């Protein structure tokens, strides 16, 4: 499964995701930070406890920057693996993305 | 040596897969890179198969554990780009969908 | 719903046989108790089956409140029995289904 | 540290906690099951560690669901864990 | 035999301590079981001494973990899981536990 | 797999095992124990990194107790996680093998 | 902040620092990759430790807002440290190693 | 807390080592390995369940690797981690000993 702890202070709002990302539980992250987008305060999303993340999990990351950013926000992503910086490099994201 | 798997064309048991083809890819003695770059292909093409599936299912999926190379086969735009890049075979042909990646030791 | 596995008749892939088993019981809600208790019943079955012949093959019904394994082709046959909810035997190869209901 | 993981479906709540409940987390999780308690599931299958700090704060939130007439229960509880609640005579009044 | 540690009277160091038990204790022989069993009791011991610098002193004896920790809800907990403690009154909590 | 750790001192072995005992890995337990069993020794076996055992486990160290009491030594089975016990007393073979 | 440590000058206990050292490093927020070199580096600051002893090693981890400085007082190691770490240093009358390793 | 695992069929020897190689292990390692190293037999010793190494379990290797070399034998080092590698490549080693994945 996946455990996602939302924290929000000041709207300075902190996402821990544990666990894995997959096309099961990418659905389930989106529903739990879409209304995180919405308001479009600074949230920074932490991956340190990531065991496994796919092109969903990038789905999901994709659809909150642009979600975050039509509403006037910002996205951080930190702190990522090595081998989750290079699974976001490869696809031509880390560019676009905070990390 | 062959090992055969069916699973319901399912989101929650693309997981197991992951986890069998660990065990299949431990064993044989893969990198521990290249066991997790195997659980993205493998995953990724059963993503597929359900996303597919989706509109109308069962998915089939089959190890082949040779000596030098690792052969997986799953059967009913970013993934497949991962899968390709990230095995070092991939054949895929309709039809649905069975794709064939193989990944050398 | 089911899942199916076949493998080499071999003691190789009993642990294999191990690994999907515990993904499948996770999903579902067994315990870490029930979930290695459910491993060494299952691996019995399968252990008779690679000592029989080969391939071994190996259905997991998993259903609402139980989940029904199905192995097929006297310390041990305690260990499943005494593991499982409910054991039964049949011949001629052999054919082990074992279902344990979660509770 | 820590992980809390809610999801609000059918005026019921699921809470699945993974990590440690020791002095240093059990304000954290009071301070997010408490706007939960002021019907709630709670899932300890991958809690790592408790100590009586973690009891205090349910005993606080069960407190608090008797209080308001909501329910609680907890549940895929380890063995062990299950034990250390027996030893403490709370798995006759909580689950 | 004698094992020191000092870490800020702060909540979060307890883990630390938890996690040096561990060690001393996983050197013993003492079952899995037993220092899980351990890390509740030291984690007590050091919650309660936090509610500034704790000590904490680990003596490793032959067959007996003796841990000490200077600087209510619990106390139940502690004398349950170990084999003998005492206390001193500043507050000092004494703590051992014997092999199975 | 497994993995069998052999430490002969005082005219005594103790091997500690460490992974599966099962239908693969018991073969290689049965040769490596039985040539230290046939020759009287006195075993000390350590399951305390065991993380899985069937009946195959069971049986090669049945077989090893036997070989043991027919060639004069003593075996003894130590730090065994709460699983162990209760698989040995479920088999009704804590009766016999030695456990600690 | 600051943690204090004091350990027989033995090999046995070289692993329970590893244990703390690791648990800190994790909790400051550090590479796996630059855990395990913490790992590597202090052991070997022990290593020679408790060879140059026999004995006690006192050990003092000094977890800084941005940086972890590592005191240990009581050759390819030496090597290992030096290579591992951003800075280290050395004194002696009894020796005191200090190396720091960057938080980033 | 090391286990080392001897499996020795005619002259070929496999070492499988699981578990931290330091200054308290180190010593285990090399009573365990001298005496088949001094058999002038083909070593292969299999690294893959090793949590830990530094400078003395490198000691304990070469030390091995010189011994072996000393009474006409070989040494092959095998199923070695990514960081391990590395290990063995910043102190040159993997210069000296044949060294694999």
């Amino acid at each position: 499964n996946i455990n996602v702890d939302v924290k929000q202070n000041e709207n300075d709002i902190q996402v821990n995701i544990a666990g894995e990302i997959d096309v099961y539980s990418a659905p389930v992250l989106r529903e739990k930070l879409v209304p995180l987008a919405e308001q479009g305060a600074d949230l920074r999303i932490c991956l340190k406890d990531v065991s496994y993340m796919d092109s969903t999990g990038l789905g999901v990351f994709v659809g909150t920057f642009k979600m975050v950013k039509k509403q006037g926000g910002s996205l951080k992503l930190e702190n990522l693996s090595e081998r989750l910086i290079r699974l976001f490099d490869i696809t031509g994201l880390k560019d676009i993305i905070d990390i | 040596d062959y090992i055969e798997m069916k699973v319901p064309a399912q989101p929650e048991y693309v997981g197991i897969i992951r986890l069998t083809l660990s065990g299949v890819a431990s064993r044989m003695g893969y990198t521990y890179d290249e066991i997790e770059d195997l659980k993205i292909a493998v995953s990724e093409a059963c993503t597929n198969a359900v996303q597919h599936a989706y509109k109308e299912g069962e998915v089939s999926i089959r190890f082949g554990v040779f000596e030098d190379r690792l052969e997986v086969i799953v059967a009913d735009g970013l993934g497949l780009y991962l899968m390709e890049t990230l095995m070092d075979e991939v054949r895929v042909q309709n039809h649905g969908v069975t794709v064939a990646m193989t990944k050398y030791l």
